[PDB]
């Protein structure tokens, strides 16, 4: 945890780093760290659930392995796990994101396009 | 006759403003001020105040002329939103003061059409054939009560549960196709009732979701944006030529 | 009149269609009748019966329409005809339209990046 | 035992193998509602005993070994498709 101000030293001693306005690659940094750094921890969990099958004594199945094989049994299923509720539920999801991107990025088309043209041709033919 | 009583209004506000001691016909003009001005809907109750000073100007008046000089104001208390005529006036001493009879039918119809189980208007429509009287002269004083009580009954039967086929919900009116379909479709038109009826299966279904300001607000704002871009196209055509 | 909708204007035309050996080509015209029947015998149809194979097809019954009952994967019903038991072979195609659209979100969201 | 879908199960294996009748399957879950290990949303227009989250088992050491087709499946498939996203989102490294 970080308590108080203390960055008269610290954030002067940054001398490298930028506050990213997330949506500017910081998300893919988190993608590498949770995907990679989560799934190598999953490889530690196949070290668990392979080495304990191999050489693991009494905490092989003490009291939390099957108990959190429940939590593993949230959604581990076989072929494609068949989330049939989640696909028109996903129409209710991607509903929102594509409607906002559609209408709102047409507003962004006004944002970029319109005054891009105005200041464009002011800078262009008002140069003469 | 609102045009003819409008001519009586204009001759009343200045012709009868000049007669010095007309106390009897003054309360008659007050009955005109209750009748015509609730008929213009000046106010729901100040017109009744004109009936109500009109009322106390109806002493030393002839007793058949007296008892017809009260029907419009007891009938105004019938036309007093909440049918509260029973509890105050006709179980009160006034109808038990004079030789009124029709008002004593106004007791039972003002009470059984307080019970909200109908049983009353259809039954005593014959009992009110004398009280309907001039078919085209009142036309309102029972039609607003009962033609309110239509959709009052509709919000007793259709309000508690939305979807229903058309005949069993209309089993409490026992016509299935005459006017209850037109009344309910009128309530679709009047937005008290957001549903869709049916005839092929005859299955009424109620559901609604109007508001999407995501579509409405953004879309109409962008139409306004199109107007302001059109407002910019003359800065464009101006900087061209 | 072919593309108007008359396969019998064929047989009205073939009354005088020799036309200096325009016989091979009207035989291949009979071919482009019959294989289009092999398309259009049950295209969006319920079913037909034998007399429709007497009308649209001709030559009553060869082993060519018996071949048509035994070439295309055909249900020769008892004086009855079916393309299949369903004629359309159960169209759902994905039963999941969403995840490939998330691949559209992959490259499309990438396209939203690199530009401004 | 079947991990996959058709979790809105009909009562047929319930009325067959669990030696119960059709009128009691509701009690068989409502008492299970008082139990609280499984909390299914049982259909009653089709009498379908729906499967939600459960307390699954106690030990399947053959599936403590044989969990690889879910665990390593998860590992290299969320990691591999992770690298399919990051391989698509590659030259926006910027």
């Amino acid at each position: 945890g970080a308590e108080e101000a203390e960055e008269v030293g610290v954030e002067h001693l940054l001398r490298d780093i930028k506050d990213t306005t997330v949506g500017t690659l910081s998300q893919r940094i988190t993608n590498q760290v949770h995907g990679l750094k989560g799934l190598n921890s999953k490889l530690l969990d196949i070290r668990s659930y392979l080495e304990k099958v191999a050489t693991g004594k009494l905490p092989i199945n003490h009291q939390i392995i099957y108990q959190l094989q429940d939590v593993f049994n949230l959604l581990p299923d076989v072929s494609l796990q068949e989330f049939v509720k989640a696909f028109y539920l996903k129409t209710n999801d991607q509903m929102v994101v594509v409607y906002l991107a559609s209408l709102i990025r047409s507003v962004v088309a006004l944002h970029n396009l319109i005054n891009n043209k105005i200041a464009n041709r002011d800078a262009e033919k008002k140069e003469g | 006759n609102l045009p003819k009583a409008r001519a009586a209004l204009t001759s009343a506000r200045t012709t009868a403003n000049a007669i010095y001691c007309p106390p009897k016909l003054q309360a008659t003009l007050d009955m005109q001020s209750g009748i015509i001005h609730a008929a213009e809907e000046k106010d729901w109750k100040t017109a009744y105040s004109y009936f109500y000073e009109a009322f106390e100007g109806y002493d030393s008046i002839d007793s058949p002329k007296a008892i017809t000089s009260l029907k419009y104001m007891l009938l105004c208390k019938i036309m007093l939103n909440t049918p509260e005529d029973v509890q105050a006036l006709v179980s009160g001493k006034l109808a038990l003061r004079y030789a009124g009879r029709q008002t004593e039918a106004l007791k039972c119809v003002a009470q059984a059409s307080k019970n909200r189980s109908l049983a009353d208007f259809e039954k005593a429509l014959t009992d009110y054939r004398a009280e309907l009287r001039d078919d085209p002269i009142i036309s309102t004083h029972l039609a607003k009560l009962y033609d309110n009580l239509l959709e009052q009954n509709l919000i007793r039967v259709i309000e508690p549960f939305s979807r229903v086929q058309i005949e069993h919900i209309s089993s409490l009116i026992k016509l299935s196709k005459a006017d209850v379909e037109r009344k309910l479709s009128q309530m679709i038109l009047d937005k008290k009732f957001h549903g869709i009826l049916d005839q092929g299966e005859g299955v009424l279904i109620i559901f609604d979701e109007p508001p999407v300001d995501k579509t409405y607000e953004a879309a109409l704002e962008t139409i306004q944006n199109m107007s302001k871009v059109v407002d910019s196209l003359y800065n464009k055509a101006k900087k061209l030529t | 009149y072919l593309m108007e909708g008359s396969y019998n204007k064929v047989f009205l035309a073939k009354g005088n269609i020799p036309a200096e050996s325009y016989t091979f080509f009207i035989d291949i015209l009979l071919d482009t009748i019959r294989d289009e029947i092999a398309g259009c015998i049950e295209k969006a149809y319920e079913k037909i019966l034998f007399t429709e194979a007497t009308r649209i097809l001709f030559f009553n019954t060869p082993k060519k329409m018996t071949d048509y009952a035994k070439k295309r994967g055909w249900v020769l019903g008892p004086n009855n005809y079916y393309s299949f038991a369903s004629q359309q072979q159960k169209p759902e195609d994905t039963t999941i339209p969403s995840t490939e659209l998330a691949k559209q979100v992959i490259e499309y969201a990438r396209q939203l990046e690199m530009i401004v | 035992t079947r991990p996959a879908n058709h979790r809105q199960l009909t009562f047929e294996e319930i009325a067959k193998s669990a030696k119960i009748t059709v009128n009691e399957v509701e009690l068989l879950v409502m008492k299970a509602l008082s139990v609280g290990l499984v909390k299914g949303s049982i259909d009653e227009v089709d009498k379908r005993v729906h499967m939600t989250w459960v307390q699954p088992r106690v030990l399947d050491l053959q599936q403590i070994k044989g969990m690889k087709d879910r665990l390593e499946f998860w590992c290299t498939d969320v990691k591999s498709m992770e690298m399919l996203v990051e391989h698509q989102a590659h030259d926006i490294l910027t």
